[PDB]
């Protein structure tokens, strides 16, 4: 991983970068392919203004993946929590206000017990002592029982998204494959290149909706990094 | 309360009987004393020493070591002071290392074997005195050592042999813990002396049991000097003043639901046999001067 | 996972059989490939009783994948404890054994501590408490540096192995590969099963080193599952 | 050794001071002892308290709040025996939130708006005064509460961050005006029973354990047998008394002090009677014994 205890075990031994300067080369082909993927996205772009609505379910499917890249796997949990602190018909935060409410407690007698003298009142001295550590139990209590119970919710809301982004991840390719999308120009692609249509059972001449499917999250995702470059 | 033991002499069902605390107290006077009051209105008690205090040869000028027997004046008068430390003698080299894989092993193992030659025989009750409490408290946690003991080995000469004896000690402290519980068998008074340190670390061992859920009912006090009619000493007067002020909060807190047992020192570290008879005679008859 | 929770969310919601039948399908083309496979390694296995070396070196790779398989990532540093067990030039060998003799004193030190009494000896008792203290901070110094040694060595010969493991996995593909290993029968597979020989430069009709380089390993494997029988 | 604090006297490039131990031992009686032969050669001498029990009030009966002042016959006894709980009160959500991954934070506070004004002034030492000891030296752990503090965060909200990055940066310069030995002291207090000596003992190796040493220990209420006249009661107090006081004989005399302090009828009120307590801990009474 390092390329240095690499090296300093490849002194045990005694064409390399033939293969060095071989491999690299490939990488050119699969940069002009996503640039010319851009290029027949804007072609079909600048085609619906002029003249369906696939491309507005795709539209839609952009910003899921722009959520997919701008995830917070805990903020969608800190939306969550506003969430609910909505709902008064809740169970649960009915206890997480009593929570609260013996915190309220604990910092108060935690106080009188500062407040308090170790001489002349020892008797009372250790009755804080004793309700000190008689709620110091029930703290952590609520502590294993509500961070389960949202550790739980994540786990639920995690497949909750994942069907509604997954399901259209492979609807799509499901139905309305053979129904061609739109007619590639007469001459433009090789032969070869047309098949891609012909194994999801398209019409020869058509394309499908794959590179819409992954590919177009990077043609936002430029403008993506054009927020980098609002904000920074 | 009633400020006497008379409730631990009138439960028959009483075994066991626990007596501690810290140092500085003279735990000793008070564990012969409750033997031999123990012995007016029992059959077969037995006293037992860990304490590398090897203070019953003083109190009753006798040598004792690892086997019981009957001392001079009594007929029920018997003890034998023991060192933990034979049993690691017995190890004088892989357990050593299971030694130092765990802080503590061969100590619960001596104790087992202890309680085996206590419950050999068919005496009434016993009686015991500890150490300071740090290397004490650690004989409640044998049973979660042994656990962590065999669960250890069960994933590591024949090992089978000392798998079935690591079952018996495991058997045999899973009786000992069950009957430390039930507390109609067992006991515990504890011992304190006015001044700060001591009444504060009183209450932590009360709720380190209370943690463990054993309850008591008895605490024992010493040194509580009473004036004399007429003659006085001028810093006695202070510290007498100073020792009601400690005084009277242990009696704001455990007046409830405690005992008090008020116990003056004499003039001599109390040896001999009448003389300690006298001085165990307290412990029923309270005397209180007018205050 | 379990298509019971599953269920009690689909109640939320209101085609599904058609992907459950035609999802199944596809696992048929996998299994007759592995048979296939099989029935090619049976007839390169019959062509060496009549009839090189290098079916040797696939001979040594067979054990290297079984090691592979029955790898002990900490059972590999078992044999290197023995390893280390032996020489007695090894600088650390000499520290472990002082570790040892350290803990001796430790476990000596210890009972003279309990032995002692905390009455008559409080000097004492304050010297062996601070020679406790002493030595309890250096035990796991030599914790932090032996273990670190050790893991350190293990990171070391993963890699040592790894070289010759994928050495012999990429080297075999490299030389010898227009080299043709053996000629099929004439006639038996069609044009496109002989495409395989065609992209490593090997003359068309005879085969290359893959299928013997990775499936191979469940030839063994079986045999593998042999022994599971003879334990179990 | 030398039985005094004369190496305390004749420093005087000394600023920190700090002396606890245990309960029941009269330590700030102690204290004030210090600080008055303190302020006899020195020019500024500001005194600070934090134990609940408000000792000052016995010790000069003039109530002392949340400013410095003098007190008559003084012309540098300056103290305020404030509480940390004011803190508390100055706390008074998410802040209070905050009190529950550490349990502390007002004390560092405190030690944070106190130093600062002690710092503030050009005052020559200062003399203190703590709570038992598990609670007195977790107050070395506010730098690394600070430290955990400052990487749970790493406009109303950078305002406070560069607020306790100046926090920071003060707590830092502070504790390395700690490790100097030269501005910084430490004297424990025991009395002769055996729990004292023992906490007192476990209380030695934590200064140990975070690099400060120490040279100096007091005892105190070592009772002396009258001449011709005797109580039953005080010989074998003498003879306890002693079994402990010749135990520690063998402990400290080689790197540390030996303070004797004989105990008195009453607790000593006002500065005229203080004074004579005072003047033993230069000049060490000494019977034939
Ligand atoms: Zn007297």
């Amino acid at each position: 991983v390092e390329q240095a205890i690499e090296l300093a075990l490849e002194f045990f031994p005694a064409l390399r970068p033939k293969v060095a300067v071989a491999m690299r080369y490939v990488d050119v082909g699969m940069t002009l392919w996503r640039d010319v993927m851009l290029a027949l996205f804007v072609l079909g772009a600048v085609a619906w203004w002029r003249a369906m609505s696939l491309l507005l379910v795709i539209f839609l499917l952009e910003l899921v993946v722009q959520l997919v890249n701008t995830i917070g796997a805990k903020t969608i949990n800190n939306l969550l929590w506003r969430f609910y602190l909505s709902i008064p018909g809740s169970p649960l935060a009915k206890d997480f206000a009593e929570q609260r409410a013996k915190q309220k407690e604990y910092l108060q007698v935690r106080h009188d017990l500062n407040a308090t003298s170790s001489q002349d009142e020892f008797a009372k001295w250790a009755r804080l002592q004793r309700k000190h550590d008689k709620l110091m139990d029930e703290l952590e209590k609520k502590k294993s029982q509500l961070d389960a119970h949202r550790t739980s919710f994540s786990r639920k809301l995690t497949i909750y998204r994942w069907i509604l982004t997954r399901g259209m991840q492979w609807f799509l390719c499901f139905w309305f494959s053979s129904q061609p999308m739109f007619w590639l120009p007469y001459g433009w692609f090789p032969y070869w290149v047309e098949w891609l249509v012909s194994f999801p059972n398209a019409p020869m001449g058509s394309v499908s909706i794959v590179v819409w499917q992954s590919a177009c999250s990077g043609v936002l995702a430029l403008v993506i990094e054009a927020v980098m470059a609002v904000v920074r | 309360m009633e400020p006497t033991l008379q409730s631990i002499l009138d439960q028959r069902s009483l075994r066991w009987i626990f007596v501690g605390g810290k140092g500085g107290v003279g735990k000793t006077t008070t564990s012969c004393s409750l033997a031999i009051q123990l012995a007016k209105v029992r059959r077969s008690v037995l006293l037992l020493s860990t304490d590398p205090a090897h203070n019953l040869s003083d109190a009753f000028s006798q040598k004792f070591g690892k086997e019981a027997r009957l001392v001079e004046g009594f007929d029920n008068l018997y003890a034998m002071e023991i060192d933990p430390n034979g049993s690691m003698q017995d190890l004088l080299g892989v357990m050593q290392d299971l030694a130092y894989a765990i802080p503590g092993i061969d100590e619960a193992m001596s104790f087992a074997e202890v309680l085996k030659q206590v419950n050999s025989l068919s005496y009434e009750t016993i009686v015991f005195d500890t150490a300071p409490t740090g290397h004490t408290l650690r004989f409640l946690q044998f049973p979660t050592v042994l656990e962590k003991a065999l669960a250890k080995v069960s994933q590591l000469q024949t090992l089978s042999d000392v798998m079935e004896k690591l079952d018996s000690l495991r058997v045999t402290i899973s009786e000992v813990n069950a009957q430390f519980k039930d507390e109609r068998l067992t006991t515990f008074v504890c011992v304190c002396i006015p001044e700060f340190l001591s009444l504060y670390e009183t209450e932590r061992m009360i709720q380190e049991l209370a943690n463990y859920g054993i309850d008591t009912h008895c605490i024992v006090v010493n040194q509580l000097l009473f004036p004399k009619p007429g003659s006085d000493c001028e810093q006695c007067t202070a510290r007498r003043r100073m020792q009601k002020k400690y005084l009277d909060q242990i009696e704001e807190l455990y007046d409830e639901e405690f005992n008090v047992v008020k116990m003056p020192l004499l003039v001599e570290e109390v040896r001999g046999k009448e003389r300690l008879e006298k001085f165990s005679e307290m412990l029923i008859k309270p005397f209180v001067p007018p205050e």
